[PDB]
């Protein structure tokens, strides 16, 4: 049994349709945060990324980490929405200061220890 | 006991200067290396030895309290002196 | 009683060596009282003192016009204070290093420096150590 | 390697890169990005300026702690440049003027001051020179500022036979010439175009892919002694690339012929300007000269760089160029201008 | 009323780790043993968790 | 020449008068803050050297870090030094805003606002006595005094 | 034990409430503020002149840090890393290794100034008397750099500030 | 003993043990351990599910009276099943005495929001949340109160590292702030300094 308390949802079916809920919510919203910010990225770009967040997490199969993935989701939205967030809050989503690690084997030897 | 480099930086009482070719010179140009000229190992070496009448002499320091912990010690060889642990004054006992 | 406070006011033209000393003091200091001189530093510093004045305006010092390198005509700042006036100065004692001169040492400085930083003798830090890690040298012979 | 100058760390802020610069022409628009460049990952630089230091103060937190140095140099002093390049593993010259002052003409500071860099730089013994030059410049081309560029990259590489020379095109960004002079020639009402800019070609190229390319360079053994052009991915017309600056500050566009005499005579009349030029003939000439072709040089994309479009970065540049009602247009509004792509 | 969750724990997703610092590090699990310079076993009682030491280098100003 | 001893002239009059009216924003984080209050308190008074607080950036000449300077503070911080029209100097108040501090180590907290802003002046302590930031500010004005725009321009 | 502090009531008399009216129609209270500001305009200020005249320490003010030597001018620090194990900030480095002569003495001593919160918890821990707080509070820099000291700095600074130092410590010695 | 030792209160130690014998027999469905320690501090371990009830008997109750919540915060302890201990700290103003009120949760177990019962527990929640990741149901507002804007993770947990992940500077390319993996020039210095001799027997664990 696992004995285990719910915090939103019963399963993993409405923990989906609450992630739909948000994933919607933020679709809507960054056309919004593309103009309100001031942002040199397109609506297209924004998108992309929301989805590449999404996307990050789609391996979670328990429906409590889903329902508290759902609600961070929610409150950085909400963050959003109200502009609490700044233009360098926004963009620390794109690492456009950092430089691209190489991910193969000779590159990482050669540049330093770190496997 | 301050000493120059074959490249001209003064060497420090821990004995290091930059190589010739090491690029860290750089941070001296326009400006000054700090250097403490007083070195403690020259002016500890010019105390002359007390020479005193008993086998165990005790050392704080001087001046009391201003000093460092008080040790006490054993003058029983003649082929050294008895250096403090702390301060670096040298006694021994009379001989010749 | 205005007759006492313009009297006064001439006692301190004429009590700083002339009107040209008048204005030296007016504007190398914004300040014209006229105290009892406690003593001079070996760089030109002047010290004076007014018992009558309320806490903090009773010791001053009339600062040099040429330190060790530097003209401070107008350029004058608190380091240049020698350690034994500042310790008088800002009150940490009532002895004047004239009457209570400090305890000499060979390894004191004889003379004071001030903040030297924005010149070329600012400090510069670096690391005091020596070289942990010695690599090894390579033959200088050919090895066939 | 010189063990203290091993790199070392994950190549941030607080590591070693094994890189120490000396970046000639720091302070001004390419400088600024090359030494942020160098700083994010742990360089030592050294930055020889004339100017006063209060306009080198956007550069100090470009750097860690001891990693950014100020020296003053002089152009016409070689002990300056010796005393900067002592201790450098690499030298970058990056000293430019787009007019000419009483002090130093374009034959000073092209010509001369090159040479003289690369010439301490080989007897001290740096590894390393980086010079930049024109994609444009011509031995017999109208400008003399393209002249001085020629023959300040020959004698460069007569004195510095390991030096790489870069030819960028047109580099264009926040605090270029390129963008901000077309949308400043909004203020006379109409823009004066020769031949109303039908008959020449642009290929500019961003700022970052410059510094990247630089970067990149310093990095690679095998640019030692090559020769690379800089330039980005689209060719424009003058027309229709000053048209394409018009739409995206949102200004009405008004361009009128006007003839080449005329314009050189506008330019003269600016020269006069005891202060930094609105304009000069020089720029009248090299505006209006079309981008050259030089297919045999290798480029950005021979060093690992993806040429940024401008279509993707000119916002950046000319929002700032846009009155209240048109700060919060989106980027992808204003329509790419046509491409003379062969 | 329970849910009945039937997978085994992971937190990962919601801890703000890098994903670096999740599948790269290897923790060691132990006893530390007795400092040999001491008689004193206090130091011996509980388990420690510790990750994989990483490189570290000298800082070009102040070494 | 004429027009050096002109440069350098002007050079000096326009020193003078911006050492001589140098308006810091009214700006404080934390502790320091206390001792930049008591630095304009009557003992010290650095309205006597000219030194006014004014609320809005673009009124203000000088920006004084004056306490911990943290990540959720850091682009407030920028956005009002860049308000700031030029020319503008930035003072650096005690060992949190130096370089972090007593808070060095934390997730929260800037090692040091050099790393947000450029620096003029470095005022040691924890904090600062108002004697202190006084010498510091006389030290910026000293600084002030050094600057060559003219003379520069004038040899270019 | 307690007091109310608005629990009185205005009596209501024609007297009193004449002198309410006077008070509401002529300004009376407002007019006492203005004598009180009127009063202090004639005080003697509480400003000193700064430079020429400074603020009263004490011999336990703690200052720019230094160290010190013994009277044959060896140094008193034993790199017993007291300090470093004490220092709240961990601003104090320490390296050591037996000198030329077999004396324990460090090879490298830095305070990083910026880190620092001048707390004296490192002169309080130490046994020798070697690392002090001085009497200087004026060495603002222009720079980040200069402000990271390492052994020479302290020792000059220590040479340099000796004399009121002793005599600093000499009054306070016996409060330790 | 005397000079140096701390004295005893023994009236106020039966006063606060009756008290808790009390309301251990009010609440025998939640309440599962009550504890006195030797300097006269009452603490009470409940059950998750008794948050509400507890709290509010403490509050409303004639002999209780504990209107004032003075502090709410989490401890972290690694080594526990249930992650996150939940402390509750009462004040009653009619009686002059304090009490202690414990629970406990992991970190997918939500729960119940105090502010129905206290309105002081609206920020001491969203603070808890904050550092712990502890969430609260049926919270009005629950969002972060004291880090950055999209900060990630719970810095307060014992498995977060001192200096975090990220740290903050301006970039000049981007003419902003940045966010970028932390490098440290000099490292914080890991010091051992517990002995290895036990300093008090009378709480030495059994050998197992
Ligand atoms: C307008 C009326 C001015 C009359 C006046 O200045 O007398 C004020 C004089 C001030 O007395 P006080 O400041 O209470 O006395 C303190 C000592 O005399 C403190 O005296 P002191 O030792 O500071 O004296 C320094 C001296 C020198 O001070 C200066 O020269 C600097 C200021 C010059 C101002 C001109 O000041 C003067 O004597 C000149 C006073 C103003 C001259 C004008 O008394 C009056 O005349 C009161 C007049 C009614 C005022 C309402
Ligand atoms: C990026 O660089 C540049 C600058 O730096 C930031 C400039 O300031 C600059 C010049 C700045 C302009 C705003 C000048 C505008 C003033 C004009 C001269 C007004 C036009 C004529 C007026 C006198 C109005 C009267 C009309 C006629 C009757 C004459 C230019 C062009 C520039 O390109
Ligand atoms: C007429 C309308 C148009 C012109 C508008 C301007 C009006 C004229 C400007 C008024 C000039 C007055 C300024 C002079 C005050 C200097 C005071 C003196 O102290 O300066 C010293 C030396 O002087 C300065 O080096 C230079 C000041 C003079 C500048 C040169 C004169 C240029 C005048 C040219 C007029 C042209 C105006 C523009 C015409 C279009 C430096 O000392 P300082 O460090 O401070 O004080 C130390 C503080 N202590 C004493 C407490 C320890
Ligand atoms: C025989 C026939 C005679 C004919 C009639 C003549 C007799 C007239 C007698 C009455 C005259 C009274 C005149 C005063 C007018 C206004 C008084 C007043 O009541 O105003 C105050 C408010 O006025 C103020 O308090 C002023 C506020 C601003 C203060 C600014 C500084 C104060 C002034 C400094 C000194 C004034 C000097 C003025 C003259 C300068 C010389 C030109 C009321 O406000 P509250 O107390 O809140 O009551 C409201 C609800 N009951
Ligand atoms: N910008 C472009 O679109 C292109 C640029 N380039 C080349 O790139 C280089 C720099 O580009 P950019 O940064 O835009 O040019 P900038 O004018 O923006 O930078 C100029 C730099 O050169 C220095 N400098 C100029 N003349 C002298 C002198 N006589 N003595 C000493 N220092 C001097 C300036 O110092 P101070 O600030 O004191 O004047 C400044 O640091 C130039 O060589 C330019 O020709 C090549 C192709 C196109
Ligand atoms: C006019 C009186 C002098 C005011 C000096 C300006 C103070 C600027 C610091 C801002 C600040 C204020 C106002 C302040 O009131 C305060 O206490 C809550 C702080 O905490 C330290 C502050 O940092
Ligand atoms: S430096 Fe010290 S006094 Fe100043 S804000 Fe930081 S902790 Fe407070
Ligand atoms: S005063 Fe305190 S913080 Fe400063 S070095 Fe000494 S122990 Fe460390
Ligand atoms: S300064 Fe004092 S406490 Fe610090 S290492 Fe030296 S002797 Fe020990
Ligand atoms: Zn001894």
């Amino acid at each position: 049994g696992t004995s285990v308390k719910p915090i939103f949802s019963r399963d993993m079916n409405e923990a989906k349709r609450r992630v739909r809920e948000l994933y919607r919510a933020w679709y809507r919203e960054v056309p919004n945060t593309v103009h309100l910010f001031q942002l040199d990225i397109s609506v297209k770009q924004g998108r992309d990324k929301v989805r590449e967040m999404f996307m990050k997490n789609a391996h979670v199969t328990d429906p409590r980490v889903v329902d508290l993935l759902v609600i961070k989701g929610k409150m950085e939205l909400e963050e959003t929405i109200n502009v609490w967030k700044q233009r360098t809050h926004i963009m620390r989503f794109f690492h456009e200061t950092e430089a691209p690690r190489p991910t193969d084997f000779l590159s990482k030897f050669y540049v330093g220890h770190d496997p | 006991g301050v000493r120059t480099s074959p490249t001209g930086e003064k060497v420090t009482h821990t004995g290091q200067a930059y190589d010739d070719g090491d690029y860290r010179r750089v941070r001296f140009s326009d400006r000054q290396k700090e250097v403490n000229e007083n070195f403690a190992i020259d002016l500890i070496a010019e105390q002359p030895v007390s020479e005193v009448g008993s086998r165990v002499i005790s050392c704080d320091g001087g001046g009391g309290a201003l000093g460092h912990p008080r040790v006490y010690i054993n003058l029983d060889k003649e082929t050294k002196t008895g250096t403090c642990g702390y301060c670096g004054l040298q006694f021994r006992q009379p001989h010749h | 009683e205005l007759v006492q406070v313009l009297r006064r006011g001439l006692q301190q033209v004429s009590g700083h060596g002339g009107l040209r000393g008048y204005l030296r003091v007016l504007f190398r200091a914004n300040d014209v009282r006229v105290g009892t001189l406690v003593g001079e530093d070996k760089y030109g510093n002047k010290y004076y003192e007014d018992n009558k004045q309320f806490f903090g305006r009773h010791r001053w010092v009339i600062y040099t016009t040429e330190m060790n390198g530097r003209d401070t005509f107008w350029d004058v700042d608190g380091s240049m204070v020698p350690p034994e006036w500042h310790r008088w100065l800002h009150c940490m004692t009532d002895d004047p290093p004239t009457t209570k001169p400090p305890t000499a040492r060979k390894y004191i400085w004889t003379n004071h420096k001030f903040n030297v930083s924005g010149t070329p003798q600012q400090y510069v830090p670096y690391s005091t150590t020596r070289k942990k890690i010695q690599e090894w040298v390579p033959p200088s012979t050919p090895y066939k | 390697l010189h063990h203290a100058l091993i790199p070392h760390g994950k190549g941030g802020r607080s590591s070693v890169s094994g890189i120490v610069a000396t970046v000639f022409g720091a302070t001004g628009f390419l400088g600024r990005y090359v030494v942020n460049h160098l700083g994010r990952m742990g360089s030592q630089v050294i930055v020889p300026y004339r100017c006063e230091p209060y306009d080198t103060m956007h550069l100090r937190p470009m750097g860690d702690l001891g990693q950014i140095i100020f020296m003053e140099w002089n152009g016409k002093d070689k002990d300056s440049i010796r005393k900067v390049v002592e201790h450098s593993n690499v030298v970058i010259n990056l000293v430019g003027r787009e007019w000419e002052t009483k002090n130093f003409d374009f034959e000073d500071v092209f010509v001369k001051i090159p040479h003289a860099i690369a010439q301490v730089s080989k007897e001290a013994g740096v590894e390393k020179l980086i010079h930049i030059s024109h994609l444009n410049a011509d031995i017999k081309s109208p400008s003399r500022y393209l002249r001085s560029k020629a023959v300040g990259e020959k004698e460069v590489r007569a004195a510095f036979p390991e030096a790489t020379i870069i030819k960028p095109s047109d580099i264009f960004g926040r605090e270029d010439r390129f963008l901000n002079y077309f949308a400043s020639m909004r203020w006379f009402g109409g823009v004066p175009l020769i031949s109303l800019g039908k008959e020449t070609v642009k290929q500019p190229v961003y700022i970052v892919d410059v510094s990247k390319g630089i970067i990149n360079a310093i990095k690679d053994p095998d640019a030692k002694g090559k020769t690379f052009a800089f330039v980005g991915p689209n060719r424009y017309l003058l027309f229709d690339l000053v048209q394409y600056i018009f739409a995206v500050a949102y200004r009405p566009f008004l361009p009128y012929p006007l003839p080449h005499f005329a314009y050189r005579w506008v330019g003269r009349l600016f020269e006069v300007s005891p202060f930094e030029p609105w304009t000069t003939r020089d720029k009248v000439e090299r505006v209006h000269m079309s981008d050259m072709t030089l297919p045999h040089l290798p480029g950005l994309e021979d060093l690992g760089i993806q040429a940024t479009p401008l279509e993707l970065k000119a916002i950046e540049v000319l929002r700032r160029h846009r009155t209240y009602r048109w700060l919060t247009s989106e980027m992808e509004d204003v329509k790419p201008a046509k491409t003379v792509n062969i | 009323q329970l849910i009945a969750v039937d997978e085994k724990l992971d937190i990962t997703t919601l801890t703000g780790v890098p994903e670096e610092h999740i599948k790269t590090r290897k923790v060691r699990i132990f006893v530390p043993a007795r400092n040999n310079m001491q008689s004193g076993v206090n130091n011996t009682k509980k388990w420690k968790m510790e990750f994989d030491t990483r490189e570290r280098w000298e800082n070009p100003l102040m070494g | 020449s004429r027009g050096e001893y002109v440069v350098a002239k002007l050079d000096d009059l326009v020193n003078w008068a911006r050492r001589s009216s140098l308006w810091p924003m009214t700006f404080g984080l934390a502790c320091c803050a206390v001792e930049m209050m008591h630095m304009a308190a009557p003992r010290y008074d650095m309205d006597r050297f000219g030194v006014v607080f004014r609320a809005s950036p673009r009124q203000s000449d000088v920006m004084i870090v004056a306490g911990t300077l943290t990540n959720k503070m850091a682009p407030a911080l920028r956005k009002v030094y860049d308000q700031m029209p030029e020319p503008r100097y930035v003072v650096s108040m005690g060992s949190c805003a130096n370089g972090g501090g007593y808070y060095h180590y934390s997730y929260s907290v800037v090692r040091g606002c050099d790393r947000i802003v450029p620096v003029d002046i470095y005022v040691p302590g924890c904090p600062p006595t108002a004697e202190a930031l006084l010498y510091g500010i006389l030290q910026l004005q000293r600084k002030i005094k050094r600057e060559k725009r003219l003379r520069i321009w004038y040899r270019r | 034990t307690y007091k109310f502090v608005n629990m009185r009531e205005p009596s209501m008399d024609m007297k009193s409430v004449t002198d309410r009216a006077a008070q509401t129609l002529l300004w009376t209270e407002l007019v006492r503020g203005l004598g009180m500001t009127l009063s202090y305009l004639f005080r003697e200020p509480a400003t000193i002149n700064y430079p020429f005249e400074k603020g009263p320490l004490s011999p336990r003010f703690r200052g720019e840090h230094a160290l010190r030597r013994y009277p044959s001018g060896e140094e008193r620090c034993i790199a017993c890393k007291l300090c470093e194990a004490v220092c709240p900030a961990q601003a104090i480095t320490i390296e050591a290794e037996p000198r030329a002569d077999g004396s324990r003495r460090t090879t490298r001593y830095d305070i990083d100034m910026t880190k620092c919160i001048y707390c004296g918890f490192c002169q309080e821990a130490c046994p020798v008397d070697a690392i002090v707080e001085g009497p200087n509070f004026e060495f603002s820099t222009e720079t980040h750099e200069e402000l990271l000291y390492n052994k020479e700095k302290l020792l000059n600074n220590g040479d340099k500030w000796e004399a009121e130092i002793a005599a600093n410590i000499q009054a306070d010695y016996l409060y330790r | 003993t005397r000079p140096t030792i701390r004295p005893r209160n023994d009236v106020v130690h039966k006063q606060l043990s009756a008290f808790g014998q009390y309301v251990a027999e009010i609440l025998p469905k939640y309440v599962q351990q009550v504890q006195v320690s030797c300097f006269n501090e009452l603490e009470i371990f409940i059950h998750p599910d008794g948050v509400i009830p507890v709290l509010t008997f403490l509050r409303d109750h004639t002999n209780a009276q504990f209107k004032s919540l003075a502090d709410l915060t989490a401890v972290d302890v690694p080594t526990r099943q249930n992650r996150f201990e939940i402390v509750y700290n009462l004040l009653s103003l009619r009686f002059n005495s304090r009490i202690r009120v414990k629970t406990y949760t992991d970190e997918l177990t939500p729960i119940e929001s105090s502010v129905t019962v206290y309105k002081a527990a609206n920020w001491y929640e969203r603070e808890i949340w904050d550092m712990f990741g502890v969430f609260f149901a049926n919270h009005p507002d629950l969002r972060r109160i004291l880090t950055d804007y999209g900060f990630e993770g719970h810095p307060f947990r014992k498995d977060f590292p001192l200096s975090g992940y990220v740290e903050l500077r301006y970039d000049d390319e981007v003419k902003r702030v940045v966010a970028e993996p932390v490098e440290l020039a000099q490292e914080f210095r890991k010091f051992d300094l517990n002995s290895p001799w036990e300093a008090f027997p009378a709480y030495r664990q059994p050998p197992e």
